């Protein structure tokens, strides 16, 4: 029959749970925002949709910390974000804690998923309203996770979720390609403007803010730090001259 | 959420009626008829064995009289299972009072604790009612010989002589009418029987499709004797009254 | 479509919408207007009140927070009360154990996590209630919009409640004007009682009708009512 | 006539829809895995597909090592992989602590049929999507395959195959093990046990393998591992040399 | 085994007057025969023109006043800014002393 | 300690209980009546710990009347007892047990006979023609194995408690204020007014 | 069926805006505030002669300084007055002083959200609403006489006069053109009498209506039916002069 | 997280059904055929044994379980339902009876503990009954030996002998022809052998039957010697071969 | 545990699982009371749809809560007896820690508080059942008379029924009881309860039964035959018209 949409644990019976896939929409319906790897870290990149010149320009951050060595991006219902990245960063405690060393971003990649899939287990919960780009550098090396709200995930070259993500991929792509042997942190950086920029034209009625962070192993000695200054305007600079 | 499939079973009807205890009151009208008949000198429990084969082991049966103390036993009409639940708790609030008291517990005092139990799953818990309803034959030196009926509103009742399960209202004519006050247990024995016989839907009345108890003083004594028949007893007495 | 995907918090849409967390929102539309906005020193509040007759009083909309903090209100006044009094915690928290006055912008993710967990759980129901929330800490003046869907923002100037697109249009306008509004709060309040003025439609801004509050470099968080906001009538 | 195909609960016919849709999920991967018992080990073969150039293909697997010597591959969606592998995993770690012993893979996988069948009689929790193979070389039975299922289900098997081109590995299996009229594949090395495997898994399927589009789990005595990208095609190039 | 308790010593003394009161206290601080400040004030300014000192075991009398002065904080979000009295005051620590009665408050309190 | 003493003769059980209250160097009260009325028929003195004794005797009186109340019955002396006795036996192994010692005398209206029942602080029940509770039972009990006939009238069990007050004011070392007498028979439970010079 | 803290897409509670209309269906009740006291009133609406209507009580005290009318499921105020009258005594407690009216007010109106099914935050164990409105009246030393009008929303608003349960409509409409600031306790009292009269189905007496008022002096007291009756006697006399 | 189906899901319909007791009932109809047979000196129990594969290992799933040394169960229906009740039914054994009394539990006693389990998942809060019938043989001193049938509802009766799943009428109609009071055990696994195999469409071999009896003690199953009192478990299952022994002369 | 809403507002602002309740109060056997000067006299009608009743165990429809407060009911049996079994328990605990019995009031303002709770906590229904408290409070011969119904709405009455046909029994008090003047003898106020029920019940001495409440713990039930005189002497009052 039907109302096998109405639930969030229930099975429809094609072996589908149509609420995570409603959650997707939410997402789909959100900014753009992307990760790509390089060849000793990964760079995050996201667009903030300007509703108006009242909103503080710089301020509304919306790309997050974990410990001090993972960077968390997502798209779609903001505050569901915020509440995945609480559980994360209580979650990278507690492994911390226990085991001396900062997390792994591999295990750290399963302790958001176990959670996030969790909460497509039973009616008295949703799924959560995101995707999250997320991922940094550890003992052995640099690592970019993409999470689903069915609770899936893997490893990226590469990664692009929300409003504008087949522009992004599409031009990810390309990337992949073109530099095979890899990329560096500064190159990535300016190439992360660039597929936020050419991925706004999908939003480009309303004006938008871009924000960058990033964590490499000789850039930021394997910390997440934020892009600002002058290094955030050449990103700015070469992303309007690629643009044209 | 869960919300969604509470079928609510502690609601009234728009009529001031309790679906599910009348739902359950319907379920037992279908068991095999129990009668209970007190008489000066003693108390008199039969019931039918709805449902019977060839290969049913009698001797090690007990579906419809069980015993709750050494002065008091019950006939059941329902669900079986449900009913030993019942039983069970029984047995234990009489052995709780005999160790508070010293003294063995009044008939009553049992059979309102047992249909207060119920009366709960009535009111509290979202819980489906017990599928039961009692007779309770017992002595005491306050009221001495006492029969009682239960039902699964928790509704209790004392009687001089009772019918449960199906057929109650040809049963219960056919024993206000020859049913008197000076009577003995012989020929209430007989009045039981009798009352089986015809309200029975089966072809006959054979030993086989019965149990049979007796509450008497010994005969010889001075105390109280719970008799259970065994089916060669019952083949007996079936004999005697005239139902070879 | 809607009808069956409303029932509660916890159902998503096919098109991945929260209704009753929409339904809540529509709560603070049919509320009164309140605006905010600040200048680098002070930032103000400034409320038109609602009354039931011309026999009560007018509703208070503004809630002190702490000494350097505070909020107006829109909608379910029963939700600001709790909403105010759990900030009121935090901040005290704050002071107590770390000697520390809250930022606004930690207060606005606070708020937005208190909210977030009404809106993923069963049997709860989202916050029926929008607030902004006023401020001066150790970066300056501070402006913020909460939403009961869990989202906070930070803002120069800003409305909420209803017709409040007209005085968020005429902020949008007067930016550059009131921004420069430095040491001078009298100046502040005048450009916000100007912006809520432009909300109206039903009646004129009365003694008992108006509520302002300001807060800023050399001000702790005061209210004003009565005799006391006649000057700006 | 609705509700009984949202929870589990009986229908009229004494059925479980929900059971029945979560085995409909197990196939949603459109990946084919087989197991095979060899003379002192135990082998899992398992497509490997990689769609997105995105994706780190290192990252993406469905098989799991469960101890160091139980492994598990999984057929269904990956969240519900993960969630039965760790449970596997945190039970596997438990039961060596309180009884001093590693945890045979039959009574691993009768634990987490057991678990299983919970959720197919308690409303709350819904099936997980999945059906789980374990393999390993227990000290007392041998090379072993015990799979279990969202109906609760068990067995321990001489070989099987899951997936949606599932009986075309299966009947392929049956007829050899009825022309060598053993319950094993008689061979010393674990090397050519593998070989055995994907070699009819190329020939059930009708379809060509690289070192990409596999992965590849063994068990030996004391030991679970998976093979490289290199060591498959180590391995396929041997069955190249011959065929 | 562990003594919760400390003397840090010092003085306190209240003198009320007809329309004024004076609360003092010297500000050296002691444990056993060494000094740990010359200067630690004890009397505070708690608000709504009421002075206090908890003299004794200064972890104890810091505590106290601290939850007296965020009484005080509160009476006013609770009950629109009214002035807490000096008799109100006074009940209030009541309260606060008596709530630890079985693992008390090792101070003499002046207001 | 206090008094507390009990006889059963032919048709009655009577109770002793000193009117003293004494605490540390003062006696509080002197006509102090250390006694409940459990039901109609049945009388329970106690003795012991200052607040635990009244607080136990009253929980348990309110408990008796209860039970009167809900089966419209009168529970016998024996079963009166043995609830006591279960009672007491629950709080010597709680987090503060109940220190008090009781006699309970009472009239089995279905026997029609006289029942003392000594229970002390542990729940040690026990059956007896008489009783006594502390130091008392220490001069009484063999005064009493002397003079006790266990055909006794009412009359003569009084005089024989008067020849055990006697003994006590002449060789206990406390002045226990003289004693309250109550008599428990088929009528019920009645106070000897005038046993301060009878 | 459906949460019984679900929002309408008006914006409304369903659960409480169900509520305000068991509360119209209620007895009426009224409210005069003055700067010599304030009177509350109520109709006691008797649904049979074999009543026995004193017993009947829709006017309670919270405190000496405090004062309360109901109208709706009075069986629902009991538990709102416990409250206030503990809120009221504690404070004393824990403050050697009285509560403000306001205060009081605000702590009855706490209870009024904590309905639901296991909502999240707190433990809120109320299956629904309350189905009464409460007239709250009294005096402090800070802002004088008081009358609060207390819903199951959880709002209140202050009032210097106002009517609720049946006739709240037209009473309303009445008293908003006959207060003033400057009433005495005597207008004030007639006033109410005049106005239950009014909006009652059965003719006004001493028995099927009751008064009282909260003084500095004399705090709250409930007349009793003598007093009321002298009072409807000359309110009788007056409208009949013109 | 949090169970909050507190309610139950087992509810009277308007005609006093039970129907999640109806419907697991129906569950146990479509499940495969097992038996009991009562001798004077023993009892057999019985089953198919239909494997899901032939690549499968059907030895490594037991239908016939042991309860205690000496009871014995089968079952028609969800095998998974039935593996967990087997699961509880020997604990509790343990933790109602032997860690109290110091020796194994009566065969009624210990159905009556596992009736009341099944019994339980037809009243709780949100939980299905179990889709199972128990048929259960043992024995025990002072009432020798004993079948016992346990239904989904949680009801049980004892037997002389019976079938229940699948072609149980036709099984039952059969057993009432052959079933006597003087029957031995070897005379019952013959019955039952007779009855199994008009239920079998495919093989009939030790390989695809599986049975069970409740009969002697086995001293040489024990596992040790020197105490006289403790001489081994009466619930023996019978071996691939010793079934194809009764085969050849059937 | 389970705490499902199940009494509710609805659109018109009813709570249906209350009026419900009272549905069943409506099918229960009828009950009345009255006052007279000195007394208060309770009377309940028995059913004759099963008869072949013991009569010494089934349990009365009126109850003592204690030795001076007597509760009848009307509505579901197994209801009342939670509420008789919790009065009781309250009635002792005041008698503890009060030192005096309950007055009929408070006895009644816990009963209809436990009733009013009911409708207001997850996961129960109310109880279907109203009552009719009588007594007299400690030293004092004015007596009382209330009545509780399962909103938690109570108050006290002159004389009240409660039941099926209580309207028009009520009917009948209604214009047969003078307040003025209310039965001056514990006869003549029995006669008018008697006379009421008689409305309803429609031939029976076994189908009426009477408690008498009087001052200082002073309650008894009248026999079959003491009944039976007064309903035969007021039969004999209507054929001499």
């Amino acid at each position: 029959g039907t109302g096998y949409d109405l639930s969030n644990s229930v099975f429809s019976p094609d072996g589908r749970n149509f609420q995570v896939e409603y959650a997707v929409k939410a997402v789909e319906n959100g900014t753009t925002s992307i990760g790509i790897k390089c060849n000793d870290g990964v760079v995050f990149a996201v667009e903030k949709l300007i509703t108006s010149k009242l909103l503080v320009p710089q301020k509304n951050v919306k790309i997050q910390v974990v410990d001090r060595h993972i960077g968390c991006v997502y798209s779609g219902l903001i505050p569901d974000g915020r509440h995945l990245v609480n559980r994360g960063r209580e979650e990278a405690a507690s492994f911390k804690k226990l085991y001396k060393t900062p997390i792994p971003i591999p295990a750290f990649a399963d302790r958001l998923g176990q959670y996030v899939q969790a909460h497509t287990l039973y009616n008295s919960v949703r799924p959560f309203g995101v995707s999250t780009i997320f991922g940094g550098v550890d003992k052995n090396g640099a690592h970019l996770y993409m999470l689903e709200p069915s609770g899936s995930y893997w490893g990226y070259k590469g990664a692009a979720t929300g409003k504008g993500r087949q522009s992004a991929k599409a031009e990810l792509e390309k990337l992949v390609d073109h530099h095979p042997e890899g990329l560096s942190a500064r190159e990535a950086v300016k190439q992360a403007a660039k597929i936020i920029y050419l991925a706004h034209e999908d939003n480009k009625e309303k004006d938008f803010e871009l924000e960058i962070s990033w964590c490499s192993l000789s850039e930021t000695n394997g910390l997440h730090k934020f892009v600002k200054g002058d290094l955030l305007q050449e990103a700015i600079d070469f992303a309007q001259k690629e643009i044209n | 959420g869960s919300r969604r499939y509470d079928s609510r079973t502690t609601i009234f009807s728009p009529e001031g009626r309790l679906y599910q205890v009348e739902y359950a009151l319907e379920s037992i009208s279908h068991a095999g008829t129990a009668i209970g008949i007190m008489a000066s000198d003693g108390i008199v429990l039969a019931a039918e064995r709805k449902v019977t084969s060839t290969l049913l082991e009698q001797d090690t049966s007990t579906e419809k009289l069980y015993k709750l103390n050494d002065k008091i036993a019950v006939a059941v009409a329902g669900l079986t299972a449900d009913a030993e639940i019942l039983i069970n708790t029984a047995r234990i609030h009489a052995q709780n009072y005999l160790k508070t008291y010293n003294e063995d517990i009044p008939v009553e005092i049992l059979v309102r604790r047992l249909s207060d139990i119920k009366q709960g799953y009535t009111q509290h818990g979202g819980l489906r009612p017990f599928g039961v309803s009692f007779i309770y034959a017992g002595y005491d030196d306050r009221y001495g010989y006492q029969l009682y009926t239960s039902n699964p509103s928790g509704n209790y009742t004392g009687w001089k002589a009772i019918s449960v399960g199906a057929n109650t209202s040809a049963a219960q004519t056919l024993l206000q009418m020859d049913y008197k006050d000076d009577m003995k247990v012989d020929d209430a024995i007989e009045l039981a029987l009798k009352t089986l016989s015809k309200t029975t839907d089966s072809s006959a009345l054979t030993y086989d499709r019965l149990e049979f108890a007796t509450i008497r003083k010994g005969a010889n004594d001075g105390e109280v004797y719970q008799k259970i028949f065994k089916p060669q007893e019952i083949k007996d007495i079936l004999v005697k009254t005239g139902i070879t | 479509f809607r009808n069956n995907y409303d029932g509660d918090t916890v159902t998503f849409s096919p098109t991945g919408r929260l209704f009753q967390v929409e339904y809540a929102l529509e709560a603070i539309k049919q509320g009164s207007v309140t605006v905010g906005l600040r200048s680098n020193t002070h930032a103000v509040l400034v409320a038109l009140k609602r009354n039931a007759d011309e026999l009560s009083s007018y509703q208070k909309k503004i809630i002190k927070c702490d000494e350097h903090m505070g909020l107006s209100l829109a909608g379910l006044a029963p939700d600001a009360r709790v909403l105010s009094n759990y900030l009121r915690q935090q901040c005290n928290y704050s002071s107590l154990v770390f000697n520390r006055k809250l930022a606004v912008e930690r207060a606005g993710h606070l708020l937005c996590d208190k909210a977030q967990k009404n809106t993923q759980s069963y049997g709860g129901r989202p916050y029926g209630v929008g607030l902004l929330i006023i401020g001066y800490d150790k970066s300056g003046a501070h402006l913020l919009e909460f939403q009961p869907s869990g989202n906070v923002t930070e803002l120069y100037g800003t409305a909420i409640g209803a017709r409040s697109q007209g005085a968020k249009t005429y902020l949008e306008r007067t930016l550059d004007t009131f921004i420069k509004i430095d040491g001078n709060p009298d100046e502040l309040i005048k450009a916000g009682v100007e912006a809520i003025s432009q909300s109206l439609r039903d009646e004129s801004l009365t003694v008992d009708n108006l509520s302002i509050a300001i807060v800023g470099k050399d001000t702790p968080f005061t209210i004003y009512d009565g005799e006391a906001v006649a000057k700006y009538i | 006539a609705g509700y009984d195909r949202h929870i589990t609960i009986f229908s009229p016919e004494g059925r479980l829809y929900q059971v029945e849709y979560a085995f409909k999920a197990t196939n949603q991967t459109n990946i084919n895995s087989l197991a095979v018992r060899g003379k002192d080990c135990t082998v899992v073969i398992s497509q490997k597909k990689v769609p997105d150039k995105l994706l780190d293909p290192t990252t993406v697997s469905y098989i799991f090592c469960i101890s160091r010597t139980i492994g598990m591959v999984v057929n269904g969606p990956i969240p519900d992989a993960r969630n039965a592998a760790l449970r596997a995993k945190a039970e596997a770690a438990e039961f060596r602590y309180k009884y001093g012993y590693d945890m045979p893979c039959d009574v691993l996988a009768k634990r987490m049929a057991n678990l299983s069948q919970i959720y197919t009689q308690r409303a709350y929790m819904r099936p997980l999507g999945v059906i789980l193979t374990f393999v390993s070389v227990d000290e007392e039975l041998g090379p072993s395959i015990y799979k279990t299922d969202p109906a609760g289900y068990y067995v321990g098997y001489k070989a099987t195959a899951t997936g949606p081109k599932q009986q075309e590995i299966t009947t392929n299996l049956e007829n050899h093990f009825k022309k060598s009229k053993i319950d094993h594949i008689n061979e010393e090395s674990w090397e050519k046990v593998v070989e055995f495997a994907i070699t009819h898994m190329i020939d059930a399927l009708g379809t060509e393998f690289s070192k990409n589009d596999l992965e590849v789990g063994v068990a030996t005595k004391d030991k679970f591992f998976t093979l490289s990208a290199e060591n498959i095609e180590e391995r396929l190039v041997a069955i190249a040399e011959q065929d | 085994q562990f003594n919760p308790y400390g003397d840090n010593g010092g003085t306190i003394l209240g003198i009320a007057g007809e329309d004024f009161a004076v609360l003092a206290g010297d500000t050296r601080n002691i444990t056993d025969y060494s000094i740990n400040s010359r200067y630690e004030p004890k009397v505070f300014d708690c608000g709504d023109n009421i002075v206090m000192s908890a003299n004794g075991f200064a972890a104890d009398g810091d505590a106290l006043v601290k939850r007296f002065k965020n009484s005080v904080k509160w009476y006013h979000f609770d009950h629109n800014d009214k002035k807490l009295s000096i008799n109100s005051a006074a009940r209030n620590i009541q309260h606060l002393l008596y709530g630890k009665r079985f693992f008390p408050y090792y101070v003499h309190t002046i207001i | 300690m206090d008094i507390i003493l009990g006889i059963r003769v032919q048709d009655s059980v009577i109770l002793a209980s000193s009117k003293a209250v004494t605490r540390g160097i003062s006696v509080l009260k002197d006509s102090d009546d250390k006694t409940r009325q459990l039901s109609p028929h049945t009388l329970m003195s106690f003795a012991g710990e200052a607040g635990d004794t009244v607080q136990f005797a009253e929980y348990i009186q309110a408990n008796i009347q209860l039970y009167s109340i809900r089966e419209d019955y009168e529970l016998s002396p024996q079963a009166v007892s043995s609830f006591v006795r279960q009672e007491l036996a629950k709080s010597i192994r709680s987090r503060r047990p109940y220190q008090v010692n009781v006699l309970i005398g009472g009239y089995d209206k279905k026997k029609n006979k006289p029942e003392l029942y000594q229970i002390d602080y542990l729940g040690t029940k026990v059956e007896l023609p008489y009783g006594a509770h502390g130091y008392s039972g220490f001069y009484t009990f063999s005064l009493l194995d002397h003079h006790y006939r266990p055909d006794m009238t009412t009359e003569e069990g009084l005089d024989l408690l008067k020849l055990c007050v006697q003994e006590l004011e002449k060789r206990m070392p406390m002045d226990f204020k003289g004693v309250i007498v109550k008599i428990v028979d088929k009528d019920g439970i009645r106070q000897v007014d005038d046993f301060q010079a009878q | 069926d459906r949460g019984v803290s679900t929002f309408s897409p008006e914006g409304r509670l369903f659960q409480v805006e169900y509520s305000l209309e068991a509360i119209k269906l209620g007895s009426t009740a009224i409210g005069i505030a003055t700067k010599e006291g304030v009177v509350l009133g109520v109709e006691k609406r008797a649904t049979s002669p074999l009543l026995e209507s004193d017993s009947i009580e829709k006017i309670v005290e919270i405190d000496r300084h405090i004062g309360c009318a109901m109208s709706g499921l009075t069986a629902d105020a009991r538990s709102m007055i416990e409250h206030a009258r503990t809120a009221a005594v504690t404070h004393n407690l824990y403050y050697d002083e009285d509560i403000n009216v306001e205060s009081l007010t605000q702590s009855v109106c706490d209870l009024a959200l904590r309905f639901g099914e296991g909502a999240s935050g707190e433990e809120r164990l109320m299956s629904r609403p309350f189905g009464v409105a409460l007239l709250i009246a009294g005096h402090d030393a800070d802002d004088g006489y008081q009358l609060f009008h207390a819903e199951p929303s959880g709002t209140f608003y202050r009032y210097n006069a106002k009517a609720i349960g049946s006739g709240s409509e037209g009473a309303q409409a009445e008293l908003l053109n006959e207060w003033h600031s400057s009433l005495t306790l005597k207008e004030a009292e007639l006033l109410v009498l005049k106005i239950l009269k009014q909006v009652m189905e059965e003719k006004l007496d001493e028995n099927n209506a009751q008064l009282s008022c909260i003084t500095k002096q004399d705090g709250f007291k409930i007349y009793d039916n003598e007093k009321t009756a002298e009072l409807i006697k000359e309110l009788k006399e007056k409208e009949a002069a013109e | 997280m949090t169970d909050r189906y507190s309610f139950s899901l087992t509810t009277f319909s308007p005609s006093g059904k039970l129907g999640q007791i109806d419907y697991a009932l129906t569950a146990v109809k479509q499940g495969v055929t097992s038996l009991g047979i009562k001798a004077t000196n023993g009892v057999v129990i019985a089953t198919e044994k239909k494997s899901s594969s032939p690549l499968a290992m059907s030895e490594t799933l037991s239908k016939v379980s042991l309860l205690t040394p000496d009871i014995g169960a089968v079952y028609s229906g969800m095998g998974p339902d039935y593996r967990v009740l087997v699961d509880k039914s020997r604990k509790v054994a343990h933790t109602s009876y032997k860690r109290i009394y110091g020796e194994y539990p009566p065969t009624k006693l210990l159905v009556s503990e596992v009736a009341k389990i099944m019994q339980e998942a037809t009243q709780s809060g949100g939980v299905r009954p179990f889709g199972v019938s128990l048929l259960i043989a043992g024995h025990d001193e002072f009432n020798g030996f004993s079948l016992y049938q346990v239904d989904p509802s949680g009801s049980y009766f004892p037997w002389k002998a019976t079938a229940i799943g699948k072609g149980s009428v036709a099984a039952k109609t059969f057993l009432e022809k052959r079933w006597n009071d003087e029957l031995e055990l070897e005379d019952a696994i013959h019955i039952a052998l007779l009855t199994l195999k008009e239920s079998v469409e495919g093989e009939f071999n030790g390989d695809t039957i599986e049975l069970a009896i409740i009969g002697d003690e086995n001293p040489d199953l024990l596992g040790y010697t020197g105490i006289p009192t403790d001489k081994g478990p009466r619930f023996r299952k019978l071996t691939s071969q010793e079934i194809n022994d009764r085969l050849e002369a059937l | 545990g389970y705490d499902r809403a199940l009494s509710i507002f609805s659109p018109d602002g009813h709570i249906f699982q209350v009026e419900y309740a009272l549905e069943a109060v409506k099918r229960g056997t009828c009950a009345v009371g009255v006052k007279g000067k000195n007394c208060v006299v309770l009377g309940c009608e028995r059913r004759s749809t099963l008869k072949l009743q013991d009569t010494r165990i089934t349990p009365s429809k009126v109850s003592k809560i204690d030795s001076h407060v007597v509760l009848s009911f009307s509505g579901l049996n197994a209801d009342s007896r939670i509420l008789i079994e919790k009065a009781r328990v309250e009635a002792q605990s005041h008698r503890l820690t009060l030192e005096d019995p309950v007055t009929v009031e408070y006895l009644t303002r816990y009963v209809a508080g436990v009733q009013q709770r009911y409708t207001q906590s997850g996961g129960v229904r109310p109880f279907g059942v109203s009552t009719l408290i009588a007594g007299f409070d400690p030293r004092d011969d004015e007596p009382k008379l209330y009545q509780t119904e399962p909103s938690g709405i109570y108050s006290s009455w002159s004389a009240q029924t409660i039941g099926r046909n209580s309207k028009t029994v009520r009917e009948f008090l209604e214009k047969n009881y003078d307040r003025k003047e209310p039965p001056a003898t514990v006869e003549e106020c029995v006669k008018l309860t008697v006379r009421s029920l008689l409305e309803v019940v429609q031939t029976g001495a076994k189908n009426i039964e009477i408690t008498v409440v009087k001052p200082d713990s002073d309650i008894v039930a009248l026999s079959s035959e003491e009944i039976n005189q007064y309903v035969t002497q007021i039969e004999q009052e209507k054929q001499e018209q």
